[PDB]
């Protein structure tokens, strides 16, 4: 959100000194003169920043700051001088950062510098090449610094390399005249025997590696994977790299980030990728019904080479559907809360499916008013009406 | 072969080439079987005809003949469509040809190509001609690379040695025609002059070469007036093979001991016979050189006497059997330039790169399993170019 909104129009100054911002076209001095939209990204720009102050300073000092906050305001609280004591209940920056100074010893000053006092976020181009012969892994970073909501970054970036031999985290050190990183990379012998591949938990499981190349080693990469700094990364994987990052990562917004870049990628291995992951209970539940979507989008995409029924119905007929009777949906058991977001997420995503003539199929449309009639909710203790409302989205 | 080197020509070098003496006859004679038919038939004929005629003048058996023909002679532009009348010029050439307008000479040629093998091969005593030397060098069959001391036999030159002495000469004579056209010798000019054999200082040379490689003999202190030895217009065995790899050749000449020991080990020399053993030494030694097995059972093969033709096969099957496995045995490296991208991304859009670099000839080994595609440096410039162009369509 507050990346989309940053480019779109300038960017949101938290701490402005008094105009300091004359991108845009209102003045930030009074909070009555704010747009709406700018008091929103506002609240949440400062909500994130406060995420990365905790990401620098760990959060049982956070938690203390926030203590010793309250209890400088609740000894002021109970005084009954006029203001010579009741002006610890207001707090300021200087005072906030204080606070932190002393119960940290460490100052945040170059991350409020960047983050509060200068009013942009950064944007990530990564390109990667493995070199076989030196056994590393060059990374290529470059910034967009010129676009209008844009600032350059300094500071140290994290990148997580899954390889054959585990997940390795790397910190990158991005000065401004920086491009090719050099990480080094693990042995392959996790290819000569079959093992079982260590994830990024202490978990490991057992990968198809028939798509991956025969040189290298590593199976998916993430640069800035802990979101640490306020970024919009554009990486260039290949599509295995995508799908083993869908699959097996143990990561909400790694899959989130793989679904939306499969998209680019029509391949029936992403289409096996994502019925997979919609197949898989023990997946968070919005990532499937972001696959729902990304289905739909790869098998608009893939006509003419598409081979069985239409997208996700076979599916939908083997989840929610009678064993008896396919075209027949179950009666309405809102009990599990995850498959009743997929259920009623999965018709909107099949609806956006297209023939070779750019016309909904009769063959999809057929299925959504037979879900609309044989709709039985005379059973369950919850109510039909977003299912309902769904159904006619 | 003649078909092969006359179809590799222009039609304005052909219809020159086509000269009034002997290339109309020498040409006709190489249409194998029914051109020859069709070129007398419209030998008389100033009118062009209909090419459904020529079709349906073969029956429906053997038709692949006439189309074979056909294809053949208008590779030689005997004839144009004209709308099949053959050229006017090829036409009265022809005309004026039909009904219009040696012992010693053997076995000189016999020597002079024995002593050019025996230089050939690292003899000691050889004929001496810095011409000859040079010719050979650049014949593509040797390489010397120092002048001071003596040329050496590249791979090539021992397939070559190896072969019969009619494709021998055939092919030397096709390399020299070849080359003469990089020094600069009219090609027309010495190549009709082949053809007049089987019937300016330029042929002063060429003659001087033909007499050299032993084809021609002046006998009259280089006269104009020539005499053809019989190689110039274009015998038993004498190896006799045992099933334990042991050779008795019945040589006296030191060129078939020479090419025998080429691939054999010689054990003993009598006057009128030789004992040589083929073993894994000598076999391998060979095959390291160049030749192939192939060229030494031929070789064998050729020169095998008559006793041992009875038998079929006339070389031993153990021993055919044993060279090929020898020369099986030893697979090699090889040697090219290349360059290799990665991380291609979509997959249907590495199937549009191969086609680029395999259009232009920069293709070497490609994969679509890996996408890996190896890119010689020669056409990097231009692949680079492809890809960013690609990558602008999105």
């Amino acid at each position: 959100k507050i990346v989309a909104y940053e480019l779109k129009t300038g960017g949101v100054l938290l701490h402005p000194i008094f105009n300091p911002a004359s991108h845009l076209h209102f003045s930030i001095k009074h909070p009555h003169t704010l747009s709406w939209e700018y008091y929103s990204m506002f609240q949440c720009k400062a909500h994130l920043v406060m995420r990365l102050i905790e990401n620098r300073i760990s959060m049982e000092f956070m938690l203390q700051v926030f203590n010793k906050l309250l209890s400088l305001a609740s000894t002021a609280s109970s005084q009954k001088f006029q203001s010579h004591m009741w002006s610890q209940m207001l707090v300021s920056t200087s005072g906030f950062l204080k606070s932190i100074s002393n119960v940290s010893g460490k100052d945040i000053q170059p991350l409020i510098k960047q983050w509060v006092d200068q009013s942009g976020v950064v944007k990530f181009y990564g390109s990667f090449a493995f070199n076989r012969k030196r056994n590393v892994l060059e990374l290529e970073i470059k910034q967009d610094y010129t676009s209008p909501g844009t600032q350059k970054y300094v500071g140290p970036l994290k990148v997580t390399v899954q390889e054959l031999d585990g997940s390795f985290n790397h910190t990158l050190q991005i000065e401004e005249n920086s491009l090719k990183h050099d990480i080094p990379c693990h042995s392959k012998s996790r290819r000569n025997k079959k093992k079982k591949i260590p994830l990024m938990n202490g978990e490991e499981v057992d990968m198809d590696l028939s798509a991956m190349d025969a040189d290298s080693p590593l199976l998916w990469i993430r640069i800035d994977p802990d979101m640490s700094v306020l970024r919009k990364v554009e990486f260039e994987q290949a599509d295995f790299m995508w799908q083993y990052q869908l699959r097996y990562e143990r990561d909400v917004v790694a899959q989130q980030e793989s679904i939306l870049a499969l998209e680019k990628f029509p391949t029936p291995a992403s289409r096996l990728a994502l019925t997979d992951i919609l197949e898989q209970e023990q997946c968070f539940y919005r990532v499937r019904m972001s696959a729902c979507f990304c289905l739909a989008k790869i098998a608009n995409s893939m006509v003419s080479t598409w081979t069985g029924p239409p997208a996700m119905k076979s599916l939908f007929t083997r989840m929610f559907c009678c064993k008896s009777c396919p075209n027949i949906v179950k009666t309405n058991n809102f009990m599990s809360f995850q498959s009743y977001f997929l259920q009623k997420t999965m018709p909107v995503a099949m609806a956006l499916l297209r023939d070779v003539h750019n016309l909904c199929p009769k063959e999809v449309l057929t299925f959504i008013l037979d879900l609309i009639k044989y709709n039985d909710n005379r059973k369950n203790k919850f109510s039909d009406n977003y299912y309902r409302a769904e159904m006619i989205d | 072969n003649l078909q092969e080197f006359l179809g590799g020509l222009s039609p304005g070098v052909l219809d020159r080439l086509y000269g009034h003496p002997a290339t109309c006859l020498a040409v006709f004679r190489e249409l194998p079987s029914l051109a020859k038919n069709w070129v007398m038939r419209m030998l008389f004929l100033e009118q062009p005809l209909p090419q459904a005629a020529v079709a349906l003048w073969v029956k429906k058996e053997f038709s692949k003949a006439q189309e074979e023909s056909t294809g053949l002679l208008s590779g030689l532009r005997i004839w144009h469509t004209q709308l099949l009348i053959l050229n006017p010029i090829f036409r009265q050439n022809l005309r004026i040809a039909l009904l219009g307008g040696v012992p010693s000479l053997d076995k000189y040629a016999e020597e002079r190509w024995e002593v050019v093998l025996h230089f050939m091969v690292g003899s000691p005593s050889a004929a001496v001609s810095q011409d000859l030397a040079q010719l050979l060098s650049q014949a593509g069959l040797m390489k010397s690379t120092e002048p001071g001391e003596p040329p050496c036999i590249t791979s090539a030159g021992f397939q070559f040695l190896l072969l019969d002495t009619p494709a021998q000469l055939w092919y030397f004579m096709l390399q020299y025609l070849q080359t003469a056209q990089s020094r600069g010798m009219d090609l027309v000019e010495i190549l009709s002059f082949l053809f007049q054999l089987s019937f300016s200082d330029s042929l002063l040379n060429f003659l001087q070469h033909l007499r050299e490689f032993g084809l021609v003999f002046q006998r009259k202190r280089k006269s104009r007036r020539y005499y053809p030895t019989r190689l110039a217009i274009n015998q038993p065995g004498f190896i006799v093979v045992e099933t334990n790899y042991r050779l008795y050749a019945y040589t006296e000449s030191e060129l078939q001991i020479a090419l025998i020991a080429l691939f054999s080990e010689m054990l003993y020399r009598f006057p009128n016979m030789v004992v040589a053993q083929v073993t894994r030494e000598s076999v391998q030694q060979a095959i390291a050189s160049g030749i192939t097995a192939q060229q030494i059972i031929h070789f064998l093969r050729t020169r095998a006497h008559p006793v041992m033709l009875k038998q079929t096969p006339v070389l031993p099957p153990t021993i055919t059997d044993q060279i090929r496995l020898w020369e099986l045995e030893r697979d090699r490296l090889r040697f090219t330039e290349g360059v290799l991208y990665n991380q291609f991304l979509s997959q249907v859009d590495f199937e549009l790169l191969l086609a680029h670099a395999r259009e232009l000839g920069v293709l070497v080994f490609e994969n679509s399993a890996k996408r890996l595609m190896v890119v010689t440096p020669a056409g990097h410039s231009d692949v680079k170019r492809f890809w960013k162009r690609q990558k602008h369509s999105s």
